[PDB]
Protein backbone atom coordinates (compact mmCIF):
# COMPACT_ATOMS: atom_id res chain seq x y z
CA UNK A 1 0.00 0.00 0.00
CA UNK A 2 0.77 3.42 -0.78
CA UNK A 3 -0.77 4.54 1.97
CA UNK A 4 1.39 2.53 4.11
CA UNK A 5 4.20 4.37 2.92
CA UNK A 6 2.50 7.62 4.20
CA UNK A 7 2.08 6.56 7.36
CA UNK A 8 5.96 5.05 7.99
CA UNK A 9 7.87 8.10 5.86
CA UNK A 10 5.38 10.84 8.37
CA UNK A 11 5.58 8.88 11.49
CA UNK A 12 9.28 8.06 10.87
CA UNK A 13 10.67 12.11 10.46
CA UNK A 14 7.76 12.82 13.68
CA UNK A 15 9.47 10.09 15.82
CA UNK A 16 12.52 11.00 14.76
CA UNK A 17 12.06 15.02 15.59
CA UNK A 18 10.28 14.17 18.88
CA UNK A 19 13.46 11.88 20.04
CA UNK A 20 16.14 14.65 19.12
CA UNK A 21 14.34 17.23 21.00
CA UNK A 22 13.53 15.33 24.05
CA UNK A 23 16.50 13.67 24.66
CA UNK A 24 18.33 17.53 23.97
CA UNK A 25 15.93 19.64 26.28
CA UNK A 26 13.37 17.30 28.48
CA UNK A 27 16.37 17.31 31.53
CA UNK A 28 16.51 21.27 31.39
CA UNK A 29 13.52 21.53 33.41
CA UNK A 30 12.04 18.10 34.91
CA UNK A 31 9.03 19.04 36.18
CA UNK A 32 7.40 19.97 33.08
CA UNK A 33 9.82 18.36 30.28
CA UNK A 34 10.14 21.22 27.41
CA UNK A 35 10.74 18.82 24.72
CA UNK A 36 7.67 16.54 25.02
CA UNK A 37 5.96 19.93 25.73
CA UNK A 38 6.77 20.85 22.41
CA UNK A 39 6.58 18.57 20.17
CA UNK A 40 3.10 18.28 21.71
CA UNK A 41 2.14 22.05 20.91
CA UNK A 42 3.64 22.09 17.52
CA UNK A 43 1.70 18.54 16.66
CA UNK A 44 -1.06 21.07 17.55
CA UNK A 45 -0.24 23.76 16.16
CA UNK A 46 0.36 21.64 12.40
CA UNK A 47 -2.82 19.96 12.99
CA UNK A 48 -4.71 23.53 13.63
CA UNK A 49 -3.43 24.50 10.40
CA UNK A 50 -4.31 21.33 8.33
CA UNK A 51 -7.54 21.52 9.61
CA UNK A 52 -8.18 24.97 7.98
CA UNK A 53 -5.96 24.45 5.11
CA UNK A 54 -7.51 20.96 3.40
CA UNK A 55 -10.90 22.39 4.57
CA UNK A 56 -9.43 25.22 1.35
CA UNK A 57 -8.24 22.12 -0.54
CA UNK A 58 -10.45 19.22 -1.00
CA UNK A 59 -8.71 17.82 -3.72
CA UNK A 60 -5.22 17.19 -2.59
CA UNK A 61 -3.82 13.93 -2.76
CA UNK A 62 -4.82 11.97 0.38
CA UNK A 63 -1.23 10.51 0.51
CA UNK A 64 -0.02 14.03 1.46
CA UNK A 65 -3.03 14.50 4.13
CA UNK A 66 -1.96 11.28 5.58
CA UNK A 67 1.93 12.21 5.88
CA UNK A 68 1.66 15.11 7.71
CA UNK A 69 -1.43 13.93 9.87
CA UNK A 70 -1.15 10.52 10.89
CA UNK A 71 1.96 10.28 9.83
CA UNK A 72 4.12 13.42 11.23
CA UNK A 73 1.51 15.35 13.79
CA UNK A 74 1.01 11.07 15.13
CA UNK A 75 4.73 10.52 15.16
CA UNK A 76 5.72 13.92 16.34
CA UNK A 77 3.30 14.44 19.53
CA UNK A 78 3.10 11.45 22.36
CA UNK A 79 0.79 11.10 24.95
CA UNK A 80 2.42 8.16 26.41
CA UNK A 81 5.52 9.79 27.15
CA UNK A 82 3.73 12.68 28.77
CA UNK A 83 1.57 9.89 31.15
CA UNK A 84 5.03 8.65 32.26
CA UNK A 85 6.46 11.68 33.31
CA UNK A 86 3.01 12.94 35.35
CA UNK A 87 3.00 9.19 37.02
CA UNK A 88 6.69 9.62 38.15
CA UNK A 89 5.44 13.06 39.72
CA UNK A 90 2.92 11.76 41.39
CA UNK A 91 4.62 8.88 42.44
CA UNK A 92 7.23 11.58 43.75
CA UNK A 93 5.02 13.04 45.69
CA UNK A 94 4.74 16.27 43.26
CA UNK A 95 0.82 16.67 42.90
CA UNK A 96 1.55 20.33 41.89
CA UNK A 97 3.60 19.87 39.21
CA UNK A 98 1.24 16.86 37.78
CA UNK A 99 -1.93 18.83 37.61
CA UNK A 100 0.31 21.68 35.91
CA UNK A 101 1.94 19.01 33.52
CA UNK A 102 -1.48 18.39 32.48
CA UNK A 103 -3.06 21.68 32.31
CA UNK A 104 -0.55 22.87 30.43
CA UNK A 105 -0.64 19.74 27.87
CA UNK A 106 -4.00 20.12 26.95
CA UNK A 107 -4.92 23.37 27.53
CA UNK A 108 -1.84 24.58 25.55
CA UNK A 109 -2.35 21.84 22.72
CA UNK A 110 -6.20 23.48 22.29
CA UNK A 111 -4.93 26.84 21.99
CA UNK A 112 -2.14 25.83 19.22
CA UNK A 113 -4.96 23.97 17.31
CA UNK A 114 -7.03 26.69 17.63
CA UNK A 115 -4.34 28.91 16.72
CA UNK A 116 -3.13 27.12 13.57
CA UNK A 117 -6.66 27.06 12.06
CA UNK A 118 -7.72 31.07 12.82
CA UNK A 119 -4.05 31.79 11.30
CA UNK A 120 -4.71 30.23 8.56
CA UNK A 121 -8.53 30.97 8.49
CA UNK A 122 -7.78 34.68 8.84
CA UNK A 123 -5.79 34.55 5.46
CA UNK B 1 23.93 15.61 30.82
CA UNK B 2 22.22 16.09 34.11
CA UNK B 3 23.51 14.56 37.33
CA UNK B 4 21.18 12.47 39.00
CA UNK B 5 23.22 12.00 42.04
CA UNK B 6 23.00 13.76 45.43
CA UNK B 7 25.10 16.48 46.11
CA UNK B 8 26.25 17.75 50.34
CA UNK B 9 25.42 15.00 51.66
CA UNK B 10 26.22 15.67 55.90
CA UNK B 11 25.19 14.81 58.95
CA UNK B 12 23.01 18.17 60.48
CA UNK B 13 22.13 16.43 63.94
CA UNK B 14 24.02 13.80 66.21
CA UNK B 15 23.05 11.79 69.17
CA UNK B 16 25.05 8.84 70.47
CA UNK B 17 23.02 6.72 68.43
CA UNK B 18 21.68 8.22 65.71
CA UNK B 19 22.34 11.11 63.00
CA UNK B 20 20.07 13.18 61.33
CA UNK B 21 21.48 13.84 57.56
CA UNK B 22 20.54 15.87 54.71
CA UNK B 23 21.75 16.15 50.80
CA UNK B 24 20.87 18.67 48.13
CA UNK B 25 18.27 17.09 45.58
CA UNK B 26 19.62 16.34 42.05
CA UNK B 27 18.00 18.38 39.00
CA UNK B 28 15.98 15.87 38.24
CA UNK B 29 12.52 13.77 39.35
CA UNK B 30 13.72 11.74 41.94
CA UNK B 31 10.81 8.78 42.92
CA UNK B 32 13.14 8.30 46.29
CA UNK B 33 16.10 8.25 47.94
CA UNK B 34 17.81 5.10 49.13
CA UNK B 35 19.78 5.58 52.12
CA UNK B 36 22.70 2.89 53.02
CA UNK B 37 24.78 2.79 56.60
CA UNK B 38 27.02 0.40 57.62
CA UNK B 39 29.90 0.15 60.36
CA UNK B 40 33.23 1.31 58.22
CA UNK B 41 35.22 -1.10 60.43
CA UNK B 42 35.13 -4.59 58.76
CA UNK B 43 32.23 -7.14 57.05
CA UNK B 44 29.60 -5.88 59.01
CA UNK B 45 26.41 -5.49 57.15
CA UNK B 46 25.28 -2.68 55.11
CA UNK B 47 21.73 -1.66 55.86
CA UNK B 48 19.39 0.23 53.83
CA UNK B 49 16.00 1.98 53.79
CA UNK B 50 13.90 4.66 51.37
CA UNK B 51 12.63 7.56 51.87
CA UNK B 52 10.25 9.94 49.75
CA UNK B 53 11.67 11.83 46.34
CA UNK B 54 9.92 14.66 48.11
CA UNK B 55 12.15 15.11 51.26
CA UNK B 56 16.15 15.78 51.44
CA UNK B 57 16.65 14.27 54.88
CA UNK B 58 16.73 11.57 56.84
CA UNK B 59 16.87 9.47 59.91
CA UNK B 60 19.65 6.48 60.87
CA UNK B 61 18.55 5.94 64.50
CA UNK B 62 19.65 2.22 66.57
CA UNK B 63 23.29 2.75 65.74
CA UNK B 64 26.31 2.02 68.45
CA UNK B 65 27.92 4.84 70.44
CA UNK B 66 31.76 5.67 69.52
CA UNK B 67 31.42 3.64 66.31
CA UNK B 68 32.52 4.60 62.51
CA UNK B 69 29.84 4.66 59.97
CA UNK B 70 30.00 5.01 56.35
CA UNK B 71 26.76 6.49 55.02
CA UNK B 72 25.83 6.63 51.61
CA UNK B 73 22.49 8.39 49.68
CA UNK B 74 21.79 7.61 45.99
CA UNK B 75 18.42 7.76 43.99
CA UNK B 76 15.91 6.04 42.14
CA UNK B 77 15.06 8.63 39.37
CA UNK B 78 12.82 9.38 36.28
CA UNK B 79 14.71 10.51 33.31
CA UNK B 80 13.40 10.53 29.72
CA UNK B 81 15.99 8.28 27.75
CA UNK B 82 16.59 5.79 30.88
CA UNK B 83 12.39 6.06 32.72
CA UNK B 84 13.53 4.62 35.95
CA UNK B 85 16.86 3.89 36.60
CA UNK B 86 19.43 4.61 39.68
CA UNK B 87 22.04 6.82 40.20
CA UNK B 88 25.56 6.36 41.74
CA UNK B 89 25.58 7.14 45.24
CA UNK B 90 27.49 10.03 47.42
CA UNK B 91 29.19 8.87 50.52
CA UNK B 92 30.51 9.91 54.08
CA UNK B 93 32.06 8.78 56.95
CA UNK B 94 30.97 10.10 60.81
CA UNK B 95 31.81 8.42 64.16
CA UNK B 96 28.88 8.79 66.76
C1 LIG C 1 -6.15 10.99 38.45
C2 LIG C 1 -4.86 10.23 38.38
C3 LIG C 1 -5.00 8.86 37.73
C4 LIG C 1 -4.69 7.66 38.62
C5 LIG C 1 -3.23 7.23 38.66
C6 LIG C 1 -2.62 7.48 40.02
C7 LIG C 1 -1.11 7.31 40.10
C8 LIG C 1 -0.63 6.25 41.06
C9 LIG C 1 -0.25 6.79 42.42
C10 LIG C 1 1.21 7.15 42.54
O1 LIG C 1 1.94 6.08 43.17
C11 LIG C 1 2.21 6.26 44.54
O2 LIG C 1 2.49 7.62 44.87
C12 LIG C 1 2.67 7.81 46.27
C13 LIG C 1 2.64 9.30 46.53
O3 LIG C 1 3.78 9.94 46.02
C14 LIG C 1 3.95 7.09 46.67
O4 LIG C 1 4.13 7.19 48.08
C15 LIG C 1 5.42 7.49 48.57
O5 LIG C 1 5.47 8.86 48.90
C16 LIG C 1 4.51 9.25 49.90
C17 LIG C 1 4.60 10.74 50.04
O6 LIG C 1 5.29 11.10 51.23
C18 LIG C 1 4.79 8.47 51.18
O7 LIG C 1 3.87 8.85 52.20
C19 LIG C 1 4.68 6.98 50.89
O8 LIG C 1 4.90 6.22 52.06
C20 LIG C 1 5.68 6.62 49.80
O9 LIG C 1 5.52 5.24 49.49
C21 LIG C 1 3.78 5.60 46.37
O10 LIG C 1 4.96 4.88 46.71
C22 LIG C 1 3.41 5.39 44.91
O11 LIG C 1 3.11 4.00 44.70
F1 LIG D 1 -0.98 18.08 20.26
F1 LIG E 1 4.27 15.71 31.33
NA1 LIG F 1 2.65 9.66 18.68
Amino acid sequence: IKSLFAVIIGGSVGCTLRWLLSTKFNSLFPNLPPGTLVVNLLAGLIIGTALAYFLRQPHLDPFWKLMITTGLCGGLSTFSTFSVEVFALLQAGNYIWALTSVLVHVIGSLIMTALGFFIITIL
Amino acid sequence: SVSSVPTKLEVVAATPTSLLISWDAPAVTVVHYVITYGETGGNSPVQEFTVPGSKSTATISGLKPGVDYTITVYTMYYSYSDLYSYSSPISINYRT
